[PDB]
């Protein structure tokens, strides 16, 4: 009984996809793939600097003025930016659905970087980065892509090195924006009480004009040591599928059964035929090994001893996720964005759901051999990380000598 | 001949297992060195890098 997600293209190939639902308030976004896989080592901040000079003002609506205007209808204004794909979206009421979508024209086309601007977001940026490292688990998660992808676009974080923010011009920004800004490789996504035929009218109105134009893993190891950390943050991995690759929905209730260190999140990252599987841990120093040991167990047992209860129990954690996610109009023209990018369709939940069910434990242990067991993983350890075992006793945790 | 023999009756049988011993371990050193050289690879390659926060 969920309503089926509408997608239209326009000529541009934009694709213009909408969701339409009671509620009063939409969030309306634009979704381009490009990120920090597409730079070139040149350019390595060029997305995340736009995306600071993306709200600085338009050549239409110069300055704050902008700004102004998403004030004035009281709307919120974020945008993000990952390894793969940007994102510009806006939450605002349903009446104010025309604006909105022109407001996100502006900011996707017609855009105006300030020389002056530039200087105070590269301030910003460099200060934030200066600052950032504050943040362990970014600091973690990075190492943990650099190491695994080592040699790659995916090894380089989307912030870029400090080197690169500085070193950075207007006409470089003009090239990335001019470049991985093309209008096939663009989704309008709109989600709650919009109709998709006037979304469809607005995007033919505007937003018509946006031009028509070995990724691997490395196992390895990265040791920031500094001890003078609290606590110690470590992410293990290994390569996961891919986002078309469809065991990702029985790994993902693998991390269900998974859910001794003071933090234990799992994670299944993934980009365009690759990703990072894996755990990420917090923990004091005199700990760390006897997590490692518990965890590999863990998964271990999801490789040899997996029962049907646990399968049960993870089926149940995934299905009330992803239904108790796409819940906000957000959540879900997020998740339309995403789906249009990288599917190329939106999923469902019904397919989730019939994808869900048909899991079982003999192939939940079965793919679960196929990504975990006798795999080279990549470690990134930071803080207190003396007792946290070098690769030789992981890469030996990755196995059991009696299956 | 005959008295070497006598105060080594073995030395032939001794002959043979030496040549099965060089044998073996002509087989084994280079394996076990091999071993050793991949579980000792790691740190040889390990690089170590000074970030004082500056």
């Amino acid at each position: 009984s969920v309503p089926e997600t509408q997608v239209s293209i326009l000529d541009n190939g934009l694709r213009v996809a909408s969701e339409q639902s009671s509620h009063a308030t939409c969030t309306v976004g634009v979704w381009i793939d490009a990120g920090s896989r597409y730079e070139t080592e040149k350019n390595n901040g060029a997305g995340y600097f736009l995306e600071h000079l993306a709200f600085k003002g338009t050549k239409n609506r110069p300055g704050n003025a902008l700004e102004k205007e998403v004030e004035s209808i009281g709307a919120h204004l974020n945008a993000y930016s990952t390894r793969e794909h940007t994102a510009y979206l806006i939450k605002a009421l349903s009446k104010d659905l025309p604006k909105v979508v022109e407001l996100l024209a502006d900011i996707v086309q017609n855009s105006s970087l300030e020389d002056s601007q530039i200087e105070k977001e590269r301030d910003v940026i460099l200060r934030e980065m200066q600052e950032n490292d504050a943040s362990m688990q970014n600091v973690v998660f990075d190492y943990l892509h650099a190491t695994a992808f080592q040699g790659t676009p995916l090894a380089q974080a989307v912030e870029g090195p400090s080197e690169n923010v500085r070193r950075l011009s207007r006409t470089d920004l003009t090239d990335y924006l001019n470049r991985h800004y093309k209008a096939p490789r663009m989704v309008l996504a709109a989600a709650g009480g919009v109709e998709h035929q006037q979304l469809l009218d607005l995007a033919q109105k505007h937003l018509s004009s946006v031009s028509r134009v070995p990724c691997r893993f490395t196992g390895s190891e990265i040791r920031h040591r500094d001890d003078a950390l609290p606590l110690a943050h470590v992410a293990i991995a290994v390569e996961g599928p891919g986002w078309a690759n469809p065991d990702n929905v029985t790994l993902q209730v693998a991390n269900a059964i998974i859910g001794l260190c003071q933090s234990f999140q799992t994670f299944n990252i993934s980009y365009s035929d690759t990703g990072l599987l894996g755990a990420h841990f917090v923990c004091d120093a005199m700990s760390i090994d006897d997590m490692v040991f518990f965890l590999q167990g863990q998964w271990m047992r999801l490789c040899t001893s997996a029962t049907e209860s646990e399968v049960t129990r993870g089926k149940n954690i995934l299905r009330n996720a992803l239904v108790s996610h796409l819940d906000g109009t957000t959540p879900v023209c997020e998740d339309i964005g995403r789906s249009l990018l990288t599917y190329g369709r939106r999923i469902p939940l019904a397919e989730w759901e019939s994808r869900i069910q048909e899991v079982d434990a003999q192939m939940l242990r079965d793919i679960c051999s196929k990504y975990f067991y006798d795999q080279c993983p990549a470690v990134a350890g930071y803080g207190p990380i003396e007792q946290l075992p070098d690769y030789n006793r992981i890469r030996s945790g990755m196995f059991w000598l009696r299956f | 001949t005959f008295l070497r023999w006598a105060s080594e009756p073995e030395h032939d049988h001794r002959k043979r297992m030496g040549l099965k011993m060089l044998l073996m371990m002509g087989l084994l050193l280079p394996l076990t060195y091999a071993m050793k050289r991949h579980k000792w690879s790691v740190l040889k390659s390990r690089k170590l890098a000074y970030r004082p926060p500056k």
